C-alpha cells in the first residue's frame, strides 16, 4: 500500500548487492618541508598518504635556485669558475675538473701531464669525501649516527689537504682551464700517504658496524628497487646504473685526463 | 527443553559452583554457609510451591544473612537516637567508647 | 592510606612545576607563534582528518591475546593445588589454544598489514 | 568522612559514567571510561580483591587505548564536541550530575532511600567481617581454583576465543 | 542494602540510558556498552567478595573475557561499516526500510 | 623428514626451537617419576587447622599425640 | 681520558644510594630499632594488632617479653 | 640450583605453618572472649540510649533462630569512634 | 643597597644558564651547512659548550642561518623564526646570509637575511671555517652574558 | 614520618635523572670519538643545572588550535606516572610493601602510554598524530610479550611480591635458568621505554620531534624527566628480576650498593645500545615481537609451567 512516506522506497536489487558508492577517501597531505633533518636542506615534498603508505610524492624544488647560469653569462670564464664549486659543495673539485675540461676542449689546448695527475688524484680525494658524506648521512637518516662522527675526522683531514694545497677548506678554486693554479707544497704527498694507509681500516670499521647489522639490512634489502630499463629511461647515471646491473662507467668508457 | 545431560552421563560441568555451600579450596566457608545449608535441606524434594510455603522462615532468615536489611535498620535506629540524645544533652558516652580502656588481650 | 598520600605528593609535585612554568617568564604571544608546525610551510588541510590505520586486525587480536594472558596470570597460585594433573592439563591446553589462534592468523596472512 | 571512602569512590565512578554516557566525543569518552575503570578498581580494592581490580584496570586500559587508535582512525570529525561545544551534551551532563548529587543529598539526610530497591545511609564498612582469612587471599585462591575445578569453563572460554579470532578474521575480508 | 550498591546500579542505569539514545556515533554506543559491562563486573565482584563466595571469584574474569570478545566483534563490524560509507554515523544504516 | 627438518632449521630456527621446547614440556610430565613427590609436597602443606576426631574407642590408626608413632610422617620430605 | 665521565657516574651512584639507605634508616627508627613488620596476609595483621593491644602504649614495636607475666 | 632452593623453601614454609597451627587455639580463645566482651559492652550501652523509644526491646535478634551467628562488623564497632573504624575495617587493606 | 645586588645576582644566574645551554635548530641550506656540521665534528665538538641540536623550532633557542636565502625560502624562514619561543637569537653564516655573497645581483636571492629576521652575530666567510663559526657562537655567548634585563626592570 | 620518606624517595630520583642526562651526553660524546660537556663546570658537573634553569624561564607557548585541557594534563600525567612507578621497588625495603607489585607496574605501564597519546592528540598537529599512532602500535606490539615473559619468570618465584624476588635467588642468580627470557625481557623493556633501536615516537628523522613537536620548554622537560625516570626504574626492575644480590638484614647498605652498581651498569649498557644500532621501522617492530618472540614465549611458558611439576620444585606462595 503506497503512501506519502513510502514514495521514495525503491525495491532492493535482484542480487542484493549495491554499487560501492565510492566517496573520496581523503588522503592526508603531509608537508615534508625544508625545516626537516630528513630533507637535505631545502626540499618541499608534498606527500599524499593513506595513513603512512605513500600514495603520491611531489618534490617541490627551487628553494635554492640562485640562478647561477645567468650570472655565469654575465661574467668571464675565470670569474665563472668559482660558480661551479657551489653547485655540488661536497664534490667541488670534480665540478672544477668538468668545467676546465669543457673550456680546454673549446680552446683546443691541453694541460701538462703533472696537472693531469694532480687533477685525477684530487678528484679521487673528492670522491672519498663525497662517499663518506653520502654513506654517513644516509646512516644518520636511518638512525645510526656513530659512523658520521667516526668518518668526519677523516673528512677534516682531507679538508686539511685541500687547505694545504689551495688555502681554502672547501671552495678551493684550484683546478682551472689550462691545468691547476698552483703546484703542490713540499711534504703534502707523504701526509696523503699516511692518510691513505689508515683509511682502509677506517672503511673497515664503518663496514663492520653497518654491512652485517640486521637492522641495517631490513631497511635496505628491498627498498627502492629500480629495474635496468627504467634506470636507463629516467636518465639515471652512475651508482644507480651500476647497482641495477648496468656495466657502465665514464672513467672506463669515455676516459679523461 | 531442559535436556539434562549431566545426570544422565554422570559428569558435572557447573554443579560445583551453583551454590554457596559446595566444596571450596581447603574448605574456606562462606559467610552464610549454615543458613544456605538449612534452607537447602528444608526444601529438598518437596517442590517449589511447598518450598515457598513451608520454608519461608528459613529462606527469609538466609536472605537477612545475605543482604542484612534489618541489622542495619536496627543500627540506624540506635545511631539516630544516640545522635539526638547527644545533641539534646541527656547522654554522655562511656570512657570505653571514647578511645582507651586498656583493651582485653 | 600511605598510597593516597604518596599519589597526592607526586601529583602536587608534578602540578607545581607546570604552574611555575606558565606564570614566571616574560611572554610575547602573537598570532604567528602558536600556529601549527608543518616544517615551515602552511598546512594543506586540518589535523583532525581521518588518519587511516592499517593494523586493525592486529589491534583486535591484541585485545583477544591480552584477555588470553589475563586468564593466564593465576598460574603461580594455581600451581599450589592438589589436583595437579588437571591443572597442568588445563594450563597446557589454554596455552596451546593461544598458539593455535596465533598460528591460524599467521597462516592466513592476518598479521600482514593492508596496502 | 574517611569512613565513607567507598562512597566517595563510587561518586567519582558515577561522575565518570555520566561524563562518558553523554557521548561528547570518543576521545573524552575514553578518558571518562579510564577514570571510571580506575576508581572501580579502587572500590573493589577496598573491598579486598586487589587482583580483580588490577586485572579490570589493565584490561580496560588496553581496550581503551586500542579504541582510541580506532577513533583517531575512524570516529573523528573536523570540530569534535569535546564538551560544552554542543547543547544537548552539556544539558544531559548537567542533568545527570544534578540528579546524582540530588540523590546523594537525599541519602545523606534521611539515611534511607527507596529507588526500586531500598538503600541504607551509612558507609559500607558495617557489612564487613570481623574474622581473619588466615594465610591465603580468597579471590586469588578462587581464580587459582579456576584451573583445578573449572575445566569446562576453561574449555568453553578457550574455544570461544579461538573461534572469535576466526570470526573477526573472516568478517574483515571484503568478499 | 548498602549505598555502594545504589551508586553501582545508578551508574548502570546511566550507561543504559546512554546506550539506548544514540548521538549519531556508533563508537560512543560501543563505549557505553563497555561501561555497562564494567558496572556489571564491579557489582558482581562486590557482592562476591562481601559474601565470601570464594569459588565464584573465577566468574568475573570470565565475564570480562566475554565482554572483550563481544567488544572486538563490535569493532570489526565497525571497520566494515566505515569501509562501506564515509564515516561511522548510525543514520547511514537505513537501507533496510523499504 | 630429515630434509624438511634441515630446511626448516636453515630458514626459521626460532619456530623449530619453540616447537621442540613445547613438545618437551608436553611429553616430559608423562614420563618423569618426580611428579608424585610434587603432588605429595602440595598435599602435605598445612593451610587449614587439623581438627581432631572424637575418640569413640575404635580408632587405633589415628594418634593421640603429635609425637605418637602412628600417622602420616614427613621423613621423605627431609630425604627426597 | 675515559675516567672523566666517572664524576657523573659516581654522582648517580650516590644519588641512587640515598633513597634505599634513607628508607632503611626511617624503617629502623620509626619501629623501635627493628625492621618494619611485613603484613602480607591477615594472620600477620591480626598478630600485629595483638601486639598493639598487649603493649599498652598503642605502639606495637614496644615489645613485651615474658617478664610481663607473673 | 633452583630445585634445591625451592624444596628447602617449601620445608621452611611447612615449619612456619606448623608454628601458626600450634599458636591457633590460644588466639581463638582470646578472639572469642574479646568478641563476646565487645558485644556485651555494646548491649549494655544500648539500654541506656533506648529508654524513651516505644516498641523497642533490647538485645533483639533479627534472625528467627537461636543459633549463634557471626557478629557483623557494624554490630561490633557500631558505637565506637572512627579511628577504631578505620583501624579495624580498612586497616589491613590500607596497611602499606 | 640590597635590591640592586639581588637583581644583579639573578641577572648573572639567568645569563649563565641561558648562555651555557644554547640549543640551535637543525637548519641549513647550502655549503655553510656542511661547514656547520663540520664544526659539530669530533675535532671541534660544540657539544662541549652545552650546544646541542634540537630539530623542532619550539625547543630551540638560537637559529643559525647558513646558506642562501632565496625568494621561495623567505616565508618559510620567517615562519620558523616566528614559531621559536622567546628568547631567541639569530646567527648569520657565510656571505650568502650576510649580504647575498656571490648571488647578490641574482633575481631570486634575498640580499642578506637581515631583511627578514633580526640578526645578532654576523659570521663572515665563504664558507666561514669551523673555528670561525665556533668563534661566532662564543661571541654570541659573551653577548648574552652582557644582558641586564632584571637590572633594567628594577631601574624602570 | 612518611612524608619525609616520600620526599627522600622523590627528590634523588629526579636528581639522578638530571645526572643521567649528563652521563648520557658524556657517553654519547665519548663513544663517537669526541667529548661531552666539559666547559660549564669542573668536568661539566653543572650542565644539568643550566639546562634545568634554562627550560623554566622560556616561553610556555600553548597553541591556539590545541585543546588546552588535555595539553596541560598530559605532561602532569607523564611525570606523576613516572614518579609513582618507583614506589614498590625494594632497595632492599620498598616504600610500600605490596602483595601484587608486578601487576601494579604492568597497570601503570599501561597508563603511562596515555600521556604520550593525549599529548599527541591535543596538540593539533599531523606529526603529533603520527607519533601517537606509532606509540599505539608499539604498545600493542610489546605489551602481550612483556606480560607473558614476566608471568613465565615469576612462576619460579611463587608470588607477585617483589621482596620475595630477593629471597628466591639468594643462592644463584635468576639469569641462569631464564637466560633466553632475560634477553627477550631486555629487548621488551628497550621497546617499552621508547629508546633506540625502538624509538619510533620521538623520531628526529622520520618526524621532527614526534608527539612533543609543539611543546616548548618547561612542559617538554616533564616528558624528558618522565622518560629518564622510566629508563632508570626499568633497569632497576630488570636488576631485581634477574640479578638479585646478597641481602643482610642487619646491614642493608650492602644490598643497596650491590644493587646500585648493577643498575648503573645496566643503564650504561642501555646507553651503549643507544649509540650502536639504526632505528627499526614501526611495522618491523610489530613483526618482531609477534613472529619471533611470542611463539618462543608460549613454548617457554609451557616449559616453565611443566618444569616445577617436573622437578618437584614448586616455590612457596608464602
Ligand atoms: C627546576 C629548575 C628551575 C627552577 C625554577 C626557576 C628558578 C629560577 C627563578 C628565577 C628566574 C629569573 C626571574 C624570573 C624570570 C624573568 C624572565 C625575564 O626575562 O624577566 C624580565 C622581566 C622584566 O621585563 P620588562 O618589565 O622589561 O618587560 C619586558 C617586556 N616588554 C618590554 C615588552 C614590556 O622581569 C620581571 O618581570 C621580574 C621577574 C622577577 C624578578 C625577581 C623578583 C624577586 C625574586 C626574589
Ligand atoms: C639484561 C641481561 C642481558 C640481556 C641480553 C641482551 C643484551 C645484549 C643486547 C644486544 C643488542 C640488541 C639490540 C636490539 C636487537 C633487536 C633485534 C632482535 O634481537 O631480534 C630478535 C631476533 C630476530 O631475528 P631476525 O630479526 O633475524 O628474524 C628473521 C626472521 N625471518 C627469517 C622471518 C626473516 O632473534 C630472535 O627472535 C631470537 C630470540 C631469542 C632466542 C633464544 C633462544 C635460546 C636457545 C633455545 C634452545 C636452542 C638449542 C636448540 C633446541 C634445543 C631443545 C632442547
Ligand atoms: C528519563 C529518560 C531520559 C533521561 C535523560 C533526560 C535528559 C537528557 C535528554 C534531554 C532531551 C534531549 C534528547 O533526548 O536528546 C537525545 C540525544 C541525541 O540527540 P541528537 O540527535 O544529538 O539531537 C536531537 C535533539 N535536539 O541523546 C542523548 O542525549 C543521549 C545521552 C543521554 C545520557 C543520559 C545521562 C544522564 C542520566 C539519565 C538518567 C539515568
Ligand atoms: C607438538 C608440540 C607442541 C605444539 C603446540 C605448541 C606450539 C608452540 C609454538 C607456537 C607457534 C605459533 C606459530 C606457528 C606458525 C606456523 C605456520 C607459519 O607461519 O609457518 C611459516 C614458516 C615459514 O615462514 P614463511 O612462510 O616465510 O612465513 C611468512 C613470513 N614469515 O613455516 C615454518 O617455518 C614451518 C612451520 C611448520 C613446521 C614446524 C616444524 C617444527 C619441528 C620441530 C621439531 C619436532 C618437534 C616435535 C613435535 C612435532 C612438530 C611438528
Ligand atoms: C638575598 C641573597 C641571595 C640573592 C639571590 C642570588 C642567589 C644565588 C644565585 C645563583 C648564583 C649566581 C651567580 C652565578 C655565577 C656568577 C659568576 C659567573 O658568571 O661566573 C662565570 C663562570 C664561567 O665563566 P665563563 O665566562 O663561562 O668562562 C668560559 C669558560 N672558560 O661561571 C662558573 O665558573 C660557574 C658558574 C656557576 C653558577 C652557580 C651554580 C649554578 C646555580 C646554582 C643555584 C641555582 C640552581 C639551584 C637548583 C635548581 C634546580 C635544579
Ligand atoms: C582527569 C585525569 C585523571 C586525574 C587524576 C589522576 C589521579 C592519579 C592517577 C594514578 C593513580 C591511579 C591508581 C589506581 C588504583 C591503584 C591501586 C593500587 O595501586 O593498589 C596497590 C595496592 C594493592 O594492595 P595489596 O597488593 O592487596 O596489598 C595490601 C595488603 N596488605 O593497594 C594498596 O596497598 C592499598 C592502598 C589504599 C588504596 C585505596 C583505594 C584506591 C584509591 C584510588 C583513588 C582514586 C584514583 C583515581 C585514578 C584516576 C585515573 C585516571
Ligand atoms: S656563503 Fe659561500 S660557502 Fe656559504 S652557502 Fe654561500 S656560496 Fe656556499
Amino acid at each position: 500500500y503506497p503512501t506519502k512516506e513510502t514514495a521514495h522506497w525503491k525495491p532492493p536489487p535482484w542480487n542484493d548487492v549495491d554499487p560501492p558508492k565510492d566517496t573520496l577517501v581523503s588522503n592526508l597531505t603531509l608537508n615534508f618541508g625544508p625545516q626537516h633533518p630528513a630533507a637535505h636542506g631545502v626540499l618541499r615534498l608534498v606527500m599524499e598518504l593513506s595513513g603512512e603508505m605513500v600514495r603520491k610524492c611531489d618534490p617541490h624544488i627551487g628553494l635554492l635556485h640562485r640562478g647561477t647560469e645567468k650570472l655565469i653569462e654575465y661574467k668571464t670564464y675565470l670569474q665563472a669558475l668559482p660558480y661551479f664549486d657551489r653547485l655540488d659543495y661536497v664534490s667541488m673539485m670534480c665540478n672544477e675538473q668538468a668545467y676546465s675540461l669543457a673550456v680546454e676542449k673549446l680552446l683546443n689546448i691541453q694541460p701538462p701531464p703533472r696537472a693531469q695527475w694532480i687533477r685525477v688524484l684530487f678528484g679521487e680525494i673528492t670522491r672519498l669525501l663525497n662517499h663518506i658524506m653520502a654513506v654517513t648521512t644516509h646512516a644518520l637518516d636511518i638512525g645510526a649516527m656513530t659512523p658520521f662522527f667516526w668518518m668526519f675526522e677523516e673528512r677534516e683531514k682531507m679538508f686539511e689537504f685541500y687547505e694545504r694545497v689551495s688555502g681554502a677548506r672547501m671552495h678551493a678554486a684550484y683546478v682551472r682551464p689550462g691545468g691547476v693554479h698552483q703546484d703542490l707544497p713540499l711534504g703534502l704527498m707523504d701526509d696523503i700517504y699516511e692518510f691513505s694507509k689508515n683509511f682502509s681500516l677506517r672503511i673497515d670499521e664503518l663496514e663492520e658496524m653497518l654491512t652485517n647489522n640486521r637492522i641495517w639490512r631490513n631497511r635496505t634489502v628491498d627498498i627502492g628497487v629500480v629495474t635496468a630499463e627504467d634506470a636507463l629511461n629516467y636518465g639515471f647515471s652512475g651508482v644507480m646504473l651500476r647497482g641495477s646491473g648496468i656495466q657502465w662507467d665514464l672513467r672506463k668508457t669515455q676516459p679523461y685526463d | 527443553p531442559f535436556f539434562d545431560v549431566q545426570k544422565k552421563l554422570g559428569v558435572d560441568l557447573d554443579h560445583w559452583m551453583t551454590i554457596q555451600s559446595a566444596e571450596q579450596p581447603h574448605r574456606i566457608p562462606a559467610r552464610c554457609h549454615a543458613f544456605e545449608k538449612e534452607w537447602i535441606e528444608c526444601a529438598h524434594g518437596i517442590g517449589s510451591i511447598r518450598a515457598e510455603k513451608e520454608c519461608k522462615i528459613e529462606f527469609e532468615d538466609f536472605r537477612e544473612c545475605l543482604l542484612r536489611q534489618k541489622t542495619m535498620k536496627r543500627l540506624n535506629a540506635i545511631k539516630r537516637q544516640r545522635d539526638k540524645l547527644i545533641k539534646e544533652g541527656k547522654y554522655t558516652p562511656p570512657p570505653h567508647h571514647s578511645g582507651q580502656e586498656d583493651l582485653r588481650p | 592510606m600511605n598510597l593516597m598520600i604518596t599519589l597526592l605528593t607526586n601529583f602536587t609535585l608534578a602540578t607545581l612545576l607546570v604552574t611555575i612554568a606558565f606564570w614566571l617568564p616574560q611572554l610575547n604571544v602573537y598570532s604567528e607563534k602558536t600556529s601549527p608546525y608543518e616544517c615551515g610551510f602552511d598546512p594543506m588541510g586540518s589535523a583532525r582528518l581521518p588518519f587511516s590505520m592499517k593494523f586493525f586486525l592486529v589491534a583486535i587480536t591484541f585485545l583477544l591475546f591480552d584477555l588470553e594472558i589475563a586468564l593466564l596470570l593465576p598460574l603461580p597460585w594455581a600451581s599450589q593445588t592438589t589436583n595437579l594433573n588437571t591443572m597442568l592439563t588445563m594450563a597446557l591446553l589454554l596455552i596451546f589454544l593461544l598458539a593455535v589462534s596465533l598460528a591460524y592468523e599467521w597462516t592466513q596472512k592476518g598479521l600482514e598489514w593492508t596496502e | 568522612m574517611m569512613t565513607y571512602i567507598v562512597f566517595i569512590l563510587s561518586i567519582i565512578f558515577v561522575m565518570g559514567f555520566v561524563g562518558f554516557s553523554s557521548k561528547p566525543s570518543p576521545i573524552y569518552g575514553g578518558l571518562g571510561l579510564i577514570v571510571s575503570g580506575g576508581v572501580g578498581c579502587g572500590i573493589v580494592l577496598n573491598f579486598g580483591g586487589s587482583f580483580l581490580g588490577l586485572m579490570v584496570f589493565l584490561i580496560y586500559l588496553g581496550g581503551m587505548m586500542v579504541v582510541f587508535g580506532y577513533t583517531t582512525a575512524m570516529a573523528t570529525e573536523q570540530y569534535p564536541e569535546v564538551w560544552v561545544s554542543n547543547k544537548v551534551v552539556l544539558g544531559t551532563f548537567i542533568t545527570g550530575l544534578l540528579m546524582e548529587f540530588l540523590m546523594v543529598y537525599y541519602v545523606l539526610k534521611d539515611k534511607e532511600v527507596e529507588i526500586v530497591f531500598k538503600f541504607n545511609g551509612m558507609g559500607d564498612w558495617v557489612i564487613y567481617d570481623t574474622g581473619d582469612s588466615g594465610f591465603f587471599s580468597e579471590e586469588a585462591m578462587g581464580i587459582a581454583a579456576l584451573y583445578s575445578y573449572g575445566t569446562w569453563l576453561v574449555i568453553v572460554t578457550g574455544w570461544s576465543l579461538l573461534i572469535g579470532v576466526v570470526v573477526i578474521m573472516e568478517i574483515t575480508r571484503g568478499n | 542494602m548498602s549505598l555502594v550498591y545504589m551508586n553501582i546500579m545508578m551508574a548502570f542505569t546511566v550507561s543504559l540510558t546512554g546506550l539506548l539514545m544514540y548521538r549519531s556515533h556508533l563508537m560512543s554506543s560501543l563505549l557505553c556498552l563497555e561501561g555497562m559491562m564494567l558496572s556489571l563486573f564491579i557489582l558482581a565482584t562486590l557482592m562476591i567478595l562481601n559474601s565470601h563466595f570464594t569459588l565464584a571469584s573465577m566468574m568475573p574474569i570470565i565475564l570480562l573475557v566475554f565482554a572483550a570478545c563481544e567488544a572486538a566483534l563490535g569493532l570489526s563490524l565497525l571497520v566494515m561499516v566505515s569501509n562501506t560509507y564515509g564515516t561511522d554515523y548510525v543514520q547511514n544504516l537505513n537501507l533496510l526500510q523499504c | 623428514v630429515a630434509a624438511f627438518l634441515k630446511n626448516v632449521w636453515a630458514k626459521e630456527p626460532v619456530l623449530v626451537a619453540s616447537f621442540a621446547i613445547a613438545g618437551l614440556a608436553v611429553i616430559l610430565p608423562t614420563l618423569s617419576p618426580y611428579t608424585k613427590y610434587s603432588l605429595m609436597i602440595n598435599r602435605a602443606t598445612p593451610y587449614n587447622y587439623p581438627v581432631p576426631l572424637r575418640d569413640d574407642g575404635n580408632m587405633p590408626d589415628v594418634p593421640s599425640h603429635p609425637q605418637d608413632p602412628q600417622g602420616p610422617s614427613l621423613e621423605w620430605l627431609k630425604r627426597l | 681520558m675515559w675516567f672523566e665521565v666517572l664524576p657523573g657516574i659516581a654522582v648517580m651512584g650516590v644519588c641512587l644510594f640515598i633513597p634505599g639507605m634513607a628508607t632503611a634508616r626511617i624503617h629502623r627508627f620509626s619501629n623501635g630499632g627493628r625492621e618494619k613488620r611485613v603484613a602480607h596476609y591477615s594472620y600477620q595483621w591480626y598478630l600485629m594488632e595483638r601486639d598493639r593491644r598487649v603493649s599498652g602504649v598503642n605502639r606495637y614495636y614496644v615489645s613485651k617479653g615474658l617478664e610481663n607475666i607473673d | 640450583s633452583m630445585m634445591r632452593w625451592n624444596r628447602e623453601r617449601r620445608r621452611l614454609q611447612i615449619e612456619d605453618f606448623e608454628a601458626r597451627i600450634a599458636l591457633m587455639p590460644l588466639l581463638q580463645a582470646e578472639k572469642d572472649r574479646r568478641v563476646l566482651q565487645m558485644l556485651r559492652e555494646n548491649l549494655e550501652e544500648e539500654a541506656t540510649i533506648m529508654k524513651d523509644v516505644p516498641g523497642w526491646k533490647v538485645g533483639e535478634s533479627v534472625f528467627h533462630t537461636t543459633r549463634w551467628v557471626t557478629p557483623m562488623m557494624g554490630e561490633l564497632y557500631g558505637l565506637r569512634t572512627g579511628e577504631e573504624i578505620l583501624s579495624s575495617t580498612y586497616g589491613f587493606i590500607w596497611y602499606t | 643597597s640590597r635590591g640592586e645586588y639581588v637583581v644583579a645576582k639573578l641577572d648573572d644566574l639567568i645569563n649563565w644558564a641561558r648562555r651555557s645551554s644554547l640549543w640551535p635548530m637543525t637548519f641549513g641550506l647550502a655549503c655553510c651547512a656542511v661547514e656547520m656540521m663540520h664544526m659539530a665534528a669530533p675535532r671541534y665538538d660544540m657539544d662541549r659548550f652545552g650546544v646541542v641540536f634540537r630539530a623542532s623550532p619550539r625547543q630551540s633557542d638560537v637559529m643559525i642561518v647558513a646558506g642562501t636565502l632565496t625568494n621561495k625560502m623567505a616565508p618559510a624562514l620567517r615562519k620558523v623564526y616566528d614559531q621559536m619561543p622567546e628568547p631567541r637569537y639569530v646567527v648569520s653564516m657565510g656571505s650568502c646570509a650576510n649580504g647575498g655573497g656571490y648571488y647578490h645581483y641574482s633575481y631570486s636571492v634575498v640580499r642578506g637575511c637581515d631583511r627578514i629576521v633580526p640578526v645578532d652575530i654576523y659570521v663572515p666567510g665563504c664558507p666561514p671555517t669551523a673555528e670561525a663559526l665556533l668563534y661566532g657562537i662564543l661571541q654570541l655567548q659573551k653577548k648574552i652574558k652582557r644582558e641586564k634585563r632584571l637590572r633594567i626592570w628594577y631601574r624602570r | 614520618m612518611f612524608m619525609i620518606n616520600v620526599l627522600t624517595l622523590i627528590i634523588p630520583i629526579l636528581l639522578a635523572v638530571a645526572f643521567l642526562t649528563l652521563v648520557e651526553r658524556k657517553v654519547l660524546g665519548y663513544m663517537q670519538f669526541r667529548k661531552g660537556p666539559n666547559v660549564v663546570g669542573p668536568y661539566g658537573l653543572l650542565q644539568p643545572i643550566a639546562d634545568a634553569i634554562k627550560l623554566f624561564i622560556k616561553e610556555p607557548l600553548r597553541p591556539a588550535t590545541s585543546s588546552i585541557s588535555m595539553f596541560i594534563l598530559a605532561p602532569i600525567l607523564a611525570l606523576t606516572l613516572a614518579l609513582t612507578m618507583w614506589i614498590p621497588l625494594p632497595m632492599p625495603y620498598p616504600l610500600i610493601n605490596m602483595n601484587l607489585g608486578v601487576l601494579f607496574m604492568l597497570a601503570m605501564s599501561s597508563l603511562a602510554v596515555y600521556s604520550i597519546l593525549w599529548s599527541g592528540w591535543a596538540s593539533n598537529s599531523k606529526y603529533a598524530l603520527i607519533g601517537a599512532l606509532r606509540a599505539v602500535a608499539q604498545t600493542i606490539s610489546y605489551e602481550v610479550t612483556l606480560a607473558i615473559i614476566l608471568l613465565s619468570v615469576l612462576l619460579m618465584n611463587g608470588s607477585f611480591t617483589l621482596s620475595t624476588l630477593i629471597i628466591t635467588q639468594e643462592q644463584v642468580w635468576l639469569i641462569f635458568p631464564a637466560w633466553p627470557l632475560a634477553m627477550m625481557w631486555f629487548i621488551s623493556t628497550l621497546a617499552e621505554t621508547n629508546r633506540a633501536p625502538f624509538d619510533l615516537t620521538e623520531g628526529e628523522s622520520e618526524l621532527v620531534s614526534g608527539f612533543n613537536v609543539e611543546y616548548a620548554a618547561g612542559p617538554f622537560a616533564l616528558f624528558f624527566m618522565a622518560e629518564y625516570a622510566n629508563i632508570i626504574m626499568m633497569n632497576i626492575f630488570t636488576t631485581t628480576l634477574f640479578l638479585g644480590a646478597f641481602h643482610n638484614p642487619y646491614m642493608p647498605e650492602l644490598y643497596t650498593i650491590n644493587f646500585t652498581i648493577k643498575s648503573l651498569l645496566l643503564s650504561i649498557t642501555f646507553l651503549w645500545i643507544r649509540a650502536s644500532y639504526p632505528r627499526f621501522r614501526y611495522d618491523q617492530l610489530m613483526h618482531l615481537l609477534w613472529k619471533n618472540f611470542l611463539p618462543l614465549t608460549l613454548a617457554l611458558c609451557m616449559w616453565h609451567v611443566s618444569l616445577p611439576i617436573l622437578l618437584s620444585s614448586i616455590p612457596p606462595q608464602t
